[PDB]
């Protein structure tokens, strides 16, 4: 984390598609390096033919600029999560805050 | 290795005998800078020599005074007698007298020798005389101090008695006149960068530098004597001492490298350490279920590549437990 | 503001602290600045450039 | 023996190879080149010492002249590679022939902010300090009683000054004087030649 | 070592005929096969040849003399 | 006297926690407070005896730039924490350490197989998580004794060591000191004035103990001395 920010980390990281975003808040299912999986709560859940979301997050792969893109999850078992919160910080990424 | 790298001098330079160019290689990567910081901290201040700490004219009570005989005031009296080096036997004080007069200038030569000091320099003037009409004369008393006291130290001397009035110099005791060392690079076959030490000193010529240098080293050494490893190895003494049973027979079975199957069944038999195990031939583990063909294999590698097998006769166990 | 958050912590409001020399391992005079500096290494890196 | 044996050796890089570099580098001078040229200084010679790395370590006194601020500028190399190169290196367009620039008779080898900022504060004396008013023999006392501690850097201090003077001829008559100046200036004096 | 060339620059007319004939003393000594007549401190031919320069005891004159005293050695030995 | 001088003498190891220690030398006569301060930071500084990690093997990922399923952290994040890591050997100079384990939790230190001469300095070091039942680790820890720092790329001798695709280098970084403080105090003597008794704190790994590392550093210090006691010319 950037100690001296200007509040508008909290957006770039998020905003843009570089982050895990919460596409639907529920309780965190599987833990993992690769996958991600959460289980949608009962009202945010469909009604029918629903299920759990998983986020498969991408590991070290080659970027435009001869980068490395990785995504690191930041979240816990059982620990709930919001809609749009954040669950894996990619590259330069800090708890959903951006970080140089 | 834990064995460090020792330099080797290669470069002693003695130009003008009494400024001496030293180098040493090689060193650590940090070596040279604290080697030079201690050598130049230990030869400023604490370096024991002999210099002039009391001068007292027979004439002239006071530091500022129009004195006649000389062309030179009193200021430049005490910094030519400051800068007058003299070497002294055990006697740790010392005064003398130049009782002279004449028409050129008094020197280091004209003191009253006495076989109990040396004057370093005879020819080193002193102080220009008036050619005609000029008997003075001083007294200069030398001791055998630590280093060097500045003026706001010896002030504070003045400010103990001073009873007569009496005059002051700044004392300096550390024969090395100026120090200076400098780290550069030094390479080995494939070594990065060493620190390659050049030490340029210039003493008063009481002492030689290189002497200068050793009497330092020794007096660091000295210094340090009451921390160095409390010998020279400290340990020529390797003792092994070790019983028949071994410590992993005391550990769990569980620390082998198994499977939580073969965990299981090792501990259905109520075998939990590994001495309880390795006395018991395999013909008692076939016989156990569950031991069929992948636990018995894992069993007989895991624990037998150690070293050690399966089925051995052996009565120190357990110790003690 | 960054003076009275400074003096919430017990480090000095001055926000120059005295400090020492690594090699002489003397006092250094005239207070130097110190603080901690958010810093970026930028893609120009020397392996590239050589 | 052959160019195979030391072609191996040298992509192998022996601990053997190392000391023929230093010898062959120990007086074959480089040109040393900054991308936009504008006068005969873009292009300069200099005798190179070996350093473990990835960047050229260069001068910080010439730069100036190459109007190169170390914020990421790349510079080149070139090798003489000729007898008549090397001397001509070595005798024109080394650094040392070229201290004052073909436009205007100034130096180009002024100082730059770094060094002319230590000065500054070595002479910029105060008006009391540790050690104000005693007297120092000459310029190496003054040097040892600074890095003792007992005294500052900058004082009014009575000090005494051995100068030189060139005469008409080729002499330099030497004269001892006593000077009211600041500890700084005298420690500086036993670095100015006697001229 | 060699640092400066100011004083090489006053005993020669100028710096081009100087780095000339000091290319020819290197051309001498180096593929030549004369001698050094200053011993030098293991360093190349150029430099010991700016120091027998400075020295003043080789100069274009010098080296002229020099080469018409071998040639007319040489002539006289094939003869 | 005004020659002939005294030496210091430790007197006091007390330490203010398990790690963070404080020694008290005295007394020293003058100027050589800050000398003996200085030097013997820096030689701590520059190089002790360190027990870090070298080399690793961990049989289900192959390079430090790939996953696992059911670790949390990352192979390079693993390697990190390896890294800072401490450890503490005697009887040998490299020793190689065995870590299995399974179920959910906080994989630390306190769960890999110990040895006789291999003594932790604190198990509640993390090392990484597993996050699933069915999932476990099972590695190997080379730990070899060193001084100074050396990077893992340098380290390389061979092309043989690397081989073996289950190695992977971490850059051996081995200093049981972190950070030197010393100051200066007037010293409690008999019968004198300005004596000076320095005291140095030391944070370090807590592996190495304070009074050895002291005496070890003192020793090198004396030893690097002794290049020119007897100084004399020979190559
Ligand atoms: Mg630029």
């Amino acid at each position: 984390k950037p100690l001296v920010g200007t509040g508008m980390e909290r957006a770039v990281a998020v905003d843009s598609g570089v982050t895990a975003v919460a596409k639907r808040g529920g309780v965190v299912q599987y833990v993992d390096a690769s996958r991600i999986v959460i289980k949608v709560n009962e009202d945010e859940m469909y009604p029918g033919e629903a299920g759990i979301d998983i986020y498969n997050l991408t590991k070290y792969t080659r970027s435009n600029q001869n980068t490395c893109i990785n995504q690191m999850p930041c979240v816990s078992l059982g620990e709930p999560v919001e809609r749009g919160d954040v669950l894996a910080d990619g590259p330069s990424t800090d708890l959903g805050e951006l970080a140089l | 290795v834990t064995e460090f790298l020792k330099p080797r001098l290669v470069d002693i330079e003695q130009v003008s005998s009494t400024h001496a160019k030293v180098t040493l290689e090689p060193l650590e990567r940090g070596f040279g800078h604290t080697l030079g910081n201690a050598l130049r901290r230990i030869l400023l201040s604490s370096m024991p020599g002999c210099a002039v700490t009391e001068v007292e004219i027979d004439g002239v009570l006071h530091e500022y005074s129009t004195k006649e005989g000389v062309q030179e005031d009193i200021l430049e009296i005490l910094l030519n007698l400051k800068g007058l080096a003299v070497r002294v036997q055990g006697k740790d004080e010392v005064i003398l007298t130049l009782n002279k007069s004449g028409i050129g200038p008094v020197t280091a030569a004209d003191i009253t020798h006495d076989g109990d000091v040396e004057i370093v320099k005879p020819q080193h003037v002193i102080c220009h005389l008036t050619d005609e009409n000029a008997s003075i004369s001083m007294r200069i008393k030398v001791q055998r101090g630590r280093g060097y006291v500045p003026a706001s130290t010896r002030i504070h001397s003045e400010e103990d008695e001073r009873p007569i009035g009496r005059l002051l110099v700044d004392a300096c005791y550390s024969p090395v006149e100026r120090i200076a060392y400098n780290v550069e690079a030094a390479r080995v076959e494939q070594r990065t960068d060493l620190d390659k030490l050049v030490i340029e000193m210039e003493t008063n010529g009481t002492i030689d530098p290189e002497e200068a240098i050793r009497r330092a080293a020794t007096i660091l050494a000295e210094q340090l004597e009451a921390f160095v490893d409390l010998r020279d190895v400290r340990q020529p003494e390797v003792k092994e001492e070790k019983p028949e049973f071994d410590p992993i027979l005391l550990r769990p079975v569980d620390d082998l490298e198994l499977t939580v199957r073969s965990a299981n069944c090792l501990k259905a038999e109520a075998i939990h350490y590994i001495g309880d195990l390795v006395q018991r031939t395999e013909v008692e583990l076939l016989k156990t279920p569950n031991l069929g063909k992948k636990s018995l294999t894992e069993i007989k590698d895991v624990l037998a590549s150690r070293g050690l097998s399966l089925g051995m006769r052996l009565e120190n166990w357990p110790p003690a437990s | 503001e960054i003076k009275e958050l400074l003096k919430l912590g017990d480090l000095p409001t001055s926000g120059q602290i005295r400090l020492y020399d690594g090699r002489t391992g003397e006092q250094f005079e005239r207070p130097v600045t110190v603080g901690y500096m958010y810093m970026l290494k930028l893609n120009h890196l020397v392996d590239d450039k050589m | 023996t052959t160019i195979k044996a030391a072609k191996k050796m040298v992509e192998r890089e022996e601990a053997v190879v190392w000391d023929i570099l230093d010898e062959v580098i120990r007086e074959h001078p480089v040109l040393l080149n900054r991308a936009p040229t504008l006068h005969r200084l873009g292009i300069q010679a200099f005798e190179p010492v070996l350093i473990e790395g990835k960047a050229i370590q260069l001068h910080p006194l010439v730069c100036a002249a190459y109007n190169a601020d170390f914020d990421g500028d790349q510079m080149a190399v070139h090798v003489p590679l000729t007898l008549e190169a090397q001397l001509e290196a070595r005798a024109l367009m080394m650094s040392t022939n070229n201290i004052l620039s073909p436009a205007n008779g100034e130096p180009i080898i002024v100082p730059s902010q770094d060094v002319v900022l230590g000065l500054y504060y070595m002479t910029r004396d105060c008006v009391n300090a540790k050690g104000e008013g005693m007297v120092l023999t000459g310029p190496k006392e003054a040097e040892r009683l600074y890095r003792s501690g007992l005294a500052s850097l900058h004082a009014r201090v009575k000090v005494r000054i051995t100068e030189y003077e060139k005469d008409a001829n080729g002499e330099l008559v030497a004269k001892t004087s006593l000077k009211d100046t600041t500890v700084g200036r005298a420690i500086l004096w036993m670095i100015v030649p006697k001229g | 070592a060699r640092v400066t060339v100011q004083d090489a620059v006053e005993k020669i007319g100028n710096r081009f005929d100087l780095v000339l004939v000091a290319a020819r003393r290197a051309r001498q000594m180096q593929v030549g096969g004369k001698d050094p007549l200053v011993p030098e401190e293991n360093d190349k031919t150029t430099v010991i040849a700016l120091r027998e320069i400075e020295e003043g005891l080789i100069n274009n004159q010098i080296l002229d003399v020099r080469e018409r005293q071998e040639q007319q050695e040489q002539e006289a030995a094939e003869l």
